DNA sequence: AGACAAAACGACGCGTCGTTTTGTCTCGGCTCCCCGACATTCTC
C-alpha cells in the first residue's frame, strides 16, 4: 500500500525516443496509473512548447488524453504555499521542486519518482524520492 | 497655554486611557482619544485573588511538572533495576526477552506490555511461581479460610518467606520491583526529635467531669478524666458530647526539668486525618512485631476480603520498607552465590557508572545490598541550591571582559546574617544608635556615662559575651535600674547581641578539657563556615569529627556539644562580605580601631579630607559634615553614614531621576522587564499592558517626540500596589530636567480619589449621559420580563431612570456592567486639574477668603463645576458612544522550548560532565490538551447508538443521587436489576436506600435482591454516556483512554462559503490545530470537505460587525465612517461548540441579571450569551457577520493603498 | 400497449434548529529564595 506520484521527468523520458531504455521504464511506470499534480502537467506543457516546439492543438489533445486515461490528476491543495515554505527552511531544492513535493505530500503521496532531487531522500519523514530508471 | 493630558484609570484587568488637549484658562479644549483595554479572565479569578487560592497558572504548570518529574524518576529507578537484574541473570527468559538493553537501555520493546510472572504461550497466560502458590494455599488451608485465591497474592507470601528462607531469584527480582513501586514517606532533613517523641495515637474514654470552679463566660469549666489516670489539658463546656465518649487523641509527652512528663493533647479523627491514619497503621505494624509485608500477609490471611492498597496500608515511614528489604536481601544473600560474585558486582558498577570512575571507585568497596538499597531504590536527591538566587550587594561590584569583547559586571552576593562579620557590624551600628534617658526628667542623660572610648570598649566587650539583652541587663551594666532611667528603645523589647559568638562560646564551654583561649576570630569564623556550609547529618558529623581531630580537642564531648546545633535561619544582609569588611575599620573605636587596617583608597580619601584640598570625588556637603574630622584620629567611632560615604564616595542611594527622550526608551524598558518582579501576576500584566498602551498612544498621537505628554493623571478606583509603582515608572516621561521637578514622582503626576471623580460625574451630568446610554438594555429586560420594574420614571428630570428590583439587587452597580466606564473614569480624571484635587482633598480652609478664589475659579455661584469648554458634555456623549473595546487574546497553541541536560562529553581526550542541548525539533503545547477524567469505550446491545458517536463508561461512587433514570445508566444489567429491587424495597427513595448505611445494608443482604443468588458487594459502578470522546494517544494503552476537550480550548471557529453563497460553519478542536501549526500551515484549513472557500476564522475575544438586514456587505470595507448605528452592531465572540457560536455585544461587561434555572430568566437566556443579536430582528449573527481587526487603541485596521504598496515595498 | 421517469407509501428512523441542563481530579509532608506592607532605633 502506497500512493505513487511522478514528476515532469518521467513524462519527458516517456515521450522521447533517443533514450529507449528511459522511455521504456517510463512507460511501465505509467501503467500503474500514477498520480500527478497540476503543476507537473503545467511544466509538461511548457517544456513541450519550448524544447519540442509542438503546436498548441496537438499538445492540448495529448494532455487531455493522458489526463483522461493514463495519469490521474490530483487536486491543487490550498495549503501548498505555506507547506512549500515549511520545507524551504530544512531542504535545499529549487522552488518549483519544492512546490511539486509540497503538493505530492499534501495529497497523501508516499513515493515520488524522478532522476533529480536527491535520490533516496525522505522528505519530512513522510515522502520518499526514488529514481526508477536505475 | 495648551496642555496635553493623559488620564489613566487602572483596574484589575482594565486600562482606561484618555488623551485630551486643554485650555483651562480660555475655557476651551477637546478630546483627542479615548479607549479601554480589557484582559479577559473569568470572574473566578476575580473572586479568588481577594482571598487567595492558588491564583496562578504558573503554579498549576509547576504542579504538573513536579508530578511528571516524579513519574520519570520512578521510571528511571525501575530502568536501572532492569539493567542490574539482567546483568545478574535474575529476570525470567520470557520477561527479559521483551526488554531492550542495547539502544533503549532497559526499556520495554515498543508496543509490548510484559508481566514478570504471567507467561504467554500460544495466546494463553500461565502463572510462573506454582510451588510458592501451592505453599500459600497450604498456609491458607492451615488457617482454614478458602481454597480459591488470586495468584498474584503470592508476593506477600514470598515477602514473609524471604525473611527466613530461600526463594528463587525470579521472586527476588519481583520483590525488588515491588519495593521500587512502594517506597514510603521520608523527610530529607530528618533530625530525629526528642527521644521520647511520644506522638502516640490512643483512644481514651472520658470518666467524669468535675466542675473545676473556673467560672468563665457565665459557666464553670469542667476538667476531663480518663481510665488510665490522665487529665485533659484543656477544659470543656459541652457536657453532652463529652460524657463517656470514646475519643481518640494524639498525645505528646516531654520529660520536664522537674522530672515529670509534660503531656499534651490534640483531638484527631481516624480515617479523616492523615497523621492519625499514619500513626495508627504504624503502631499496628510495630505491635505485631514483624515486617510490614508479613503484617499484610497475616491481615490478608485473617480477613481475605481486605483491601490492602489504599485501605490497609496507605503511608508508612520509609524505615519500615528499608528494614524489610535489608532483611530480605541479607537472608537471601547467604543462599544465592550470585550475590557474592564480585565479578558480577564490578560488572553492574561499570554498567551503571561507566563514565564516572570516581563513583565506581566509591561503590567498589560496597556490596550488592548497598547498591540495591542506598543507590537505586531509596536514593532521594537533595534540594536544589537556592544560593544563585541570593540577592546582590548594592555597593560592591566586579567588572570583567568576556569572549565577546564587552565589559560586563558580575555581582557580589550578600552576606549571610549569621556571619560573625555582620554580627559585629549590627552590634557596632546599635552601639552608635544607643542613647540613655532618665525616667524623672526625660532628659538626654547621654555624654556622661558613655563619652570616652574606654566606656564604649567596656560596652562592646560586655555585649560580646551575651546573645540578647533587655532593659535590665543594659541598665545594670551601667549600674542603673528600672526606677530612674530609660534607654530610648522599646522598654520591653530585646535586640540581637551577637547570638552566633555567644552560643558558640556556650557550646565550647560545655566540652571542657580545653584551655580558655581556643575561641578566637580565626577559629570562630572557621567553625561558622563549617556549621553554615554542611547542612547534612552524616556529612556534618564527619566535618565535626575532622575539626576535633585537626584542632587538638577531644572528640568525645565536642561532637555531643555541636551535634544538636539548631541550623541557622535563612536570611541575608543588605551588603556583601567585601563591603562589610571594608566598612568595619571606620566604625571601630579605641583598641579595635587602627589606621593600618583601612585600605588604600579610603586612606587616600581620609588624607584628602584632612588636608582640605579639592577632589572631584568629594562634595561640599562632605566638608560641611566632616568639619570635625580635622585629624586622622577623628576617624574613630564613625557611624554607618559617614563611613559608608568615605569608603564609597556616594551620599547613600541618591537615585538617578532619569529622563526618557523617545518611545525607544520606553520600548527598551518594556523589553528588559523581568517576569515575576512584582507582587502577583495580575498587577504585572496590568502594568505591562498599561506601558504598551501608553507607548502605542505616544506613537499614534505624538510620534514618539519629546515631552508630548504635558501631564499624566493617574487613578485606580489590595490593588493599591500599582498606585505608586506605575507613577514612579511613568514619572520619567513627564519629568522636568530644570531642577524644579525633583522627587520620587514627577510633580506632573497627579493622583486623585473617588470623591473627586464621583462629585464630578454627578455635577457634570456624566451620570446622565451614562444612564441615557445604558437605558436600552433595561428596556429590553423590561420587555423580556413583561414588567415595568426595570425602569423608574422621575419628574424632577422627567425621564425613565435605570433601576433593578430589590430581589435582583444582590450586588448591583449600574457602573460595572459596561466596559467603557473605564473610559469615563479616564476622561474625568484627565480634566481634573491639580487645583481640583487640592480643593477636594484640602477643603478645610481655616478661612473662607483664602480658598474663595478657587471657589470662584472652579465653582458656579459652591453649587456645580464650570465646564472646561461649553461643548464638554455633548462631546463626551459623541466620544463614548463611539468607543471600540479591544480585548487581548491568548491563542498560543505551540511554541518553542529549549532542553538542556547533563551528559558526559569527550573533549581533549577526557570525559567531562557538561550540559548538552537537545537535537531536532520539539514543541511545547501552551494549552491544556484535554480534561483529566478518562473514560473507556463500551458497546451495549440494548442501546441504540447514532452514527458518529460512541458510548464511554466511567466508574462512579454509588450514592444518594442514583435515581431510576440514573440507575438505568449503569452498564451492568445485573447491577441494574439489583438496584431496582432495592430502590423498590425502600419505597423508591434513593436518599434512604443509597445512604452509606443503606449501601451497607444492601451489601450485607445481597441475596435478598438478586433473586436469592450470590453476588459480590457493590460500592462503585460503571455508568455510560453517549457522545463524542477522542483518544488521548496512539501508543500502548493510550488508545483506550477517551477524554473530552478541556475548558477554553475550542479556540478557532471556521466560516466557509460555497460558490452559490451559503455559509458553512465548523468548530476546529485543538488537536488538528496542533499538527497543522506543527506542519507550518495555517491554524484552520482554508477549505472544508465540500470545497467551500474559507471566509475567515473566529476566536474568543474577536470582533465582528453584524450589518443591517437591508445592507449588502460583500466588498464594503470603508471602515472609517463608523457612526453609532454601525458601532452598536459590533459583537465579540465568547465561546464555540459544534456549529454554534455565541456572541455578546462588545460594550457589555456584566449582565444585569444572570440566568437561574428556577425563574428561567436572564439578560441573554440560559447561556448568558446569544447565538443571535439582542435586537428585535433576532438574526443569526454567524450568517451575516464580517470579521474586523482592531489595535490596542481600538482603532479599526483595514487594507489601504499605502498598505498594498508596503506589502511588497518591504520585500523590494 | 411498452417501458422509462418519478411520485407515493412505509414505518422507521435517523438527523436537526433552539434552548436548558449537566458535568468539570484529590489531598499530605516539608525546604529555601525573592518581594510587598506595618511597627522601633539610627544618618542625612
Ligand atoms: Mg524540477
Amino acid at each position: 500500500l502506497d500512493k505513487i506520484a511522478i514528476d515532469t521527468n518521467i513524462l519527458l523520458y516517456a515521450y522521447d525516443n533517443r533514450d529507449l531504455d528511459k522511455q521504456d521504464r517510463a512507460v511501465e511506470i505509467l501503467l500503474k496509473k500514477p498520480f500527478v499534480t497540476q503543476l507537473v502537467v503545467f511544466e509538461f506543457i511548457k517544456v513541450l512548447e519550448r524544447r519540442f516546439k509542438m503546436d498548441k492543438k496537438e499538445i492540448t489533445k495529448l494532455t487531455i488524453k493522458l489526463l483522461k486515461e493514463v495519469i490521474i490528476p490530483l487536486s491543487l491543495h490550498r495549503d501548498i504555499y505555506n507547506y512549500s515554505q515549511f520545507l524551504l527552511q530544512r531542504y535545499n531544492f529549487g522552488l518549483s521542486d519544492i512546490l511539486v513535493l509540497s503538493d505530492s505530500i499534501l495529497n497523501n503521496c508516499t513515493i515520488l519518482l524522478s532522476e533529480d532531487m536527491c535520490n533516496g531522500m525522505i522528505v519530512d519523514k513522510k515522502l520518499k524520492i526514488v529514481n526508477p530508471f536505475l | 497655554m495648551i496642555k496635553n493630558i493623559l488620564g489613566l484609570a487602572l483596574g484589575t484587568n482594565s486600562i482606561g486611557w484618555a488623551l485630551v488637549k486643554q485650555d483651562f484658562e480660555n475655557k476651551q479644549g477637546e478630546i483627542l482619544g479615548m479607549g479601554s483595554r480589557i484582559i479577559p479572565m473569568s470572574q473566578d479569578i476575580l473572586g479568588d485573588f481577594g482571598k487567595g487560592n492558588s491564583v496562578s497558572q504558573t503554579a498549576e504548570r509547576t504542579k504538573y511538572r513536579s508530578v511528571r518529574r516524579l513519574r520519570e524518576r520512578f521510571l528511571l529507578r525501575r530502568e536501572r533495576l532492569h539493567r542490574v537484574l539482567y546483568i545478574l541473570n535474575f529476570l525470567p527468559e520470557h520477561y527479559a526477552s521483551q526488554i531492550d538493553f542495547e539502544k533503549r537501555l532497559g526499556k520495554f520493546k515498543v508496543e509490548t506490555e510484559p508481566k514478570l510472572v504471567w507467561k504467554n504461550t500460544d495466546g494463553q497466560f500461565s502463572f510462573l511461581f506454582q510451588n510458592s502458590f501451592n505453599e500459600m494455599l497450604e498456609d491458607f488451608k492451615a488457617a482454614g479460610q478458602e481454597l480459591k485465591i488470586p495468584y498474584d497474592w503470592t508476593i506477600y507470601h514470598l515477602r514473609k518467606k524471604a525473611i527466613s528462607q530461600k526463594i528463587e531469584k525470579e521472586e527476588l527480582a519481583w520483590i525488588l520491583l515491588n519495593f521500587n513501586h512502594k517506597r514510603g514517606y521520608y523527610q530529607l532533613r530528618g533530625e530525629d526529635f526528642e527521644e521520647e517523641k511520644d506522638k502516640t495515637f490512643v483512644r481514651l474514654k472520658v470518666d467524669r467531669i468535675v466542675d473545676s470552679g473556673e467560672n468563665v463566660k457565665g459557666k464553670i469549666l469542667y476538667d476531663v478524666y480518663f481510665e488510665n489516670g490522665w487529665k485533659y489539658d484543656k477544659q470543656v463546656v459541652k457536657t453532652e458530647d463529652w460524657v463517656d465518649r470514646t475519643k481518640e487523641f494524639i498525645v505528646s509527652e516531654s520529660i520536664l526539668k522537674n522530672g515529670e512528663t509534660k503531656r499534651t493533647f490534640k483531638a484527631v479523627d481516624s480515617e479523616k486525618d492523615w497523621i492519625a491514619i499514619k500513626t495508627k497503621t504504624e503502631q499496628e505494624i510495630e505491635h505485631s512485631h514483624k515486617t510490614v509485608g508479613t503484617y499484610i500477609y497475616e491481615t490478608l490471611l485473617q480477613n481475605p476480603k481486605q483491601k490492602i492498597k489504599g485501605k490497609l496500608v496507605r503511608t508508612i515511614e520509609r524505615k519500615f520498607y528499608k528494614e524489610e528489604l535489608r532483611q530480605i536481601l541479607e537472608k537471601q544473600k547467604e543462599f544465592h552465590q550470585e550475590l557474592q560474585s564480585d565479578d558480577l558486582y564490578n560488572d553492574c558498577i561499570r554498567e551503571l557508572y561507566r563514565n564516572n570512575e570516581v563513583h565506581q571507585l566509591t561503590l567498589r568497596k560496597k556490596d550488592f545490598v548497598h547498591l540495591f538499597m542506598e543507590d537505586i531504590i531509596f536514593y532521594q536527591r537533595p534540594l536544589r541550591s537556592q544560593k544563585s538566587s541570593v540577592s546582590n550587594c548594592t555597593l560592591e561590584f566586579r567588572k570583567y571582559k568576556g569572549e565577546n569583547g564587552a565589559e560586563h559586571t558580575q555581582y557580589l552576593k550578600a552576606i549571610p546574617k549569621s556571619n560573625p562579620y555582620y554580627q559585629e557590624f549590627r552590634l557596632w551600628q546599635w552601639i552608635f544608635n544607643l542613647n540613655l534617658y532618665t525616667k524623672d526628667n526625660d532628659e538626654n542623660v547621654t555624654k556622661v556615662f558613655l563619652n570616652t572610648t574606654q566606656d564604649f570598649e567596656n560596652l562592646f566587650e560586655f555585649l560580646n559575651t551575651r546573645k540578647e539583652v533587655d532593659q535590665k541587663a543594659l541598665l545594670k551594666h551601667f549600674k542603673l535600674n528600672e526606677k530612674t532611667h530609660r534607654w530610648n528603645f522599646v522598654e520591653d523589647k530585646k535586640y540581637p547581641c551577637n547570638e552566633t559568638k555567644t552560643m558558640i562560646s556556650s557550646r565550647l564551654d560545655k566540652v571542657e578539657n580545653i584551655s580558655d583561649d581556643f575561641l578566637t576570630r580565626d577559629i570562630e569564623q572557621k567553625i561558622w563556615h563549617i556549621i553554615y556550609s554542611v547542612n547534612d547529618k552524616v556529612e556534618y558529623e564527619k566535618a565535626l569529627k575532622s575539626f576535633a581531630r585537626k584542632h587538638h580537642l577531644d572528640e568525645s564531648s565536642f561532637f555531643e556539644a555541636f551535634r544538636k546545633f539548631p541550623p541557622f535561619k535563612s536570611e541575608y544582609g543588605s551588603f556583601s562580605e567585601k563591603a562589610i569588611k571594608k566598612l568595619l575599620p571606620l566604625m571601630r573605636l579605641g583598641k579595635y580601631w587602627n589606621y593600618a587596617e583601612i585600605d588604600k583608597y579610603s586612606r587616600e580619601r581620609i588624607q584628602k579630607i584632612i588636608t582640605g584640598e579639592y577632589d572631584e570625588n568629594i562634595k561640599d556637603k562632605v566638608r560641611e559634615k566632616s568639619v570635625h574630622l580635622t585629624i586622622e584620629n577623628d576617624f574613630q567611632g564613625l557611624q554607618l553614614w559617614l563611613a559608608q560615604y568615605i569608603v564609597y564616595g556616594r551620599h547613600s542611594e541618591a537615585s538617578m531621576i532619569g529622563k526618557w527622550n523617545s518611545a525607544n526608551d520606553l520600548e527598551v524598558f518594556l523589553k528588559d522587564f523581568k517576569q515575576h518582579s512584582l507582587r502577583n501576576p495580575i498587577v504585572e500584566q496590568v502594568i505591562t499592558e498599561t506601558l504598551r498602551v501608553v507607548k502605542d498612544i505616544w506613537l499614534k498621537y505624538g510620534n514618539g517626540t519629546k515631552d508630548f505628554f504635558n501631564e499624566i493623571h493617574i487613578e485606580l478606583g489590595d490593588t493599591r500596589y500599582i498606585s505608586k509603582y506605575i507613577s514612579g515608572i511613568l514619572s520619567n516621561i513627564v519629568r522636568v530636567e530644570d531642577g524644579s521637578d525633583e522627587g520620587v514622582n514627577s510633580k506632573n503626576i497627579v493622583p486623585g480619589n473617588g470623591k473627586i471623580t464621583t462629585q464630578l460625574k454627578q455635577d457634570w451630568g456624566l451620570n446622565d449621559v451614562w444612564n441615557d446610554l445604558i437605558l436600552p438594555r433595561f428596556e429590553r429586560m423590561n420587555q423580556l420580563t413583561n414588567s415595568k420594574d426595570f425602569t423608574a420614571w422621575n419628574e424632577n428630570h422627567q425621564k425613565f431612570l435605570p433601576t433593578v428590583p430589590i430581589e435582583f439587587s444582590k450586588g448591583f452597580s449600574k457602573k460595572r456592567i459596561d466596559h467603557r466606564h473605564h473610559a469615563l473614569d479616564a476622561l474625568v480624571i484627565a480634566c481634573a486639574t491639580t487645583d481640583h484635587v487640592n480643593l477636594l482633598n484640602n477643603q478645610s480652609a481655616k478661612s473662607d477668603t483664602k480658598r474663595y478664589d478657587l471657589k470662584k475659579k472652579l465653582m458656579k455661584f459652591p453649587k456645580q463645576f464650570l465646564k472646561p469648554w461649553e461643548k464638554f458634555t455633548v462631546d463626551a456623549k459623541h466620544n463614548l458612544e463611539s468607543i471600540i473595546v479591544s480585548f487581548k487574546q491568548n491563542l498560543r497553541v505551540i511554541n518553542k522550548a529549549t532542553n538542556y541536560y547533563e551528559k558526559y562529553v569527550e573533549k581533549d581526550g577526557t570525559k567531562n560532565k557538561e550540559r548538552v542541548e537537545q537535537a531536532g525539533t520539539n514543541w511545547a503545547i501552551r494549552k491544556p490538551m484535554h480534561k483529566d477524567t478518562v473514560s473507556g469505550k463500551v458497546d451495549l446491545p440494548w442501546v441504540k447508538v447514532p452514527k458518529g458517536k460512541i458510548l464511554t463508561a466511567t466508574r462512579k461512587s454509588l450514592d444518594s443521587s442514583f435515581d431510576l433514570k440514573s440507575i438505568g445508566s449503569i452498564t451492568d444489567t445485573g447491577i441494574q436489576k439489583i438496584l431496582k429491587n432495592y430502590l423498590a424495597f425502600k419505597d423508591g427513595n434513593p436518599e434512604l436506600a443509597f445512604s452509606p448505611e443503606g449501601i451497607d445494608d444492601l451489601n450485607k443482604n445481597i441475596e435478598k435482591y438478586n433473586d436469592g443468588k450470590p453476588h459480590q458487594p457493590i460500592n462503585k459502578v460503571r455508568v455510560f454516556e453517549l457522545g463524542s470522546k477522542f483518544q488521548v494517544g496512539q501508543t500502548g494503552n493510550k488508545k483506550g483512554k477517551y477524554v473530552e476537550a478541556a475548558k477554553g480550548t475550542n479556540l478557532f471557529f471556521a466560516v466557509y462559503e460555497d460558490e452559490k453563497g451559503k455559509r458553512s460553519y465548523e468548530t476546529i478542536p485543538l488537536n488538528e490545530v496542533i499538527e497543522r501549526q506543527k506542519q507550518g500551515l495555517t491554524s484552520v484549513p482554508l477549505e472544508n470537505e465540500k470545497g467551500s472557500r474559507l471566509l475567515f476564522d473566529l476566536s474568543p475575544n474577536d470582533l465582528v460587525y453584524v450589518p443591517e438586514i437591508d445592507e449588502n456587505i460583500d466588498s464594503n470595507f470603508v471602515f472609517s465612517n463608523l457612526n453609532k448605528e454601525k458601532i452598536s452592531r459590533i459583537y465579540k465572540v465568547e465561546k464555540t461548540s459544534g456549529t454554534e457560536c455565541y456572541f455578546v455585544r462588545q460594550d457589555i461587561a456584566y449582565l444585569i441579571k444572570q440566568y437561574d434555572a428556577k425563574t428561567k430568566i436572564g439578560e441573554l437566556e440560559s447561556q448568558n450569551k446569544l447565538q443571535v443579536t439582542m435586537t428585535d430582528d433576532r438574526i443569526r449573527i454567524t450568517d451575516t457577520c464580517v470579521k474586523i481587526n482592531c489595535d490596542r487603541l481600538g482603532n479599526i485596521n483595514f487594507i489601504t493603498k499605502e498598505k498594498i504598496k508596503q506589502i511588497f515595498n518591504e520585500f523590494r
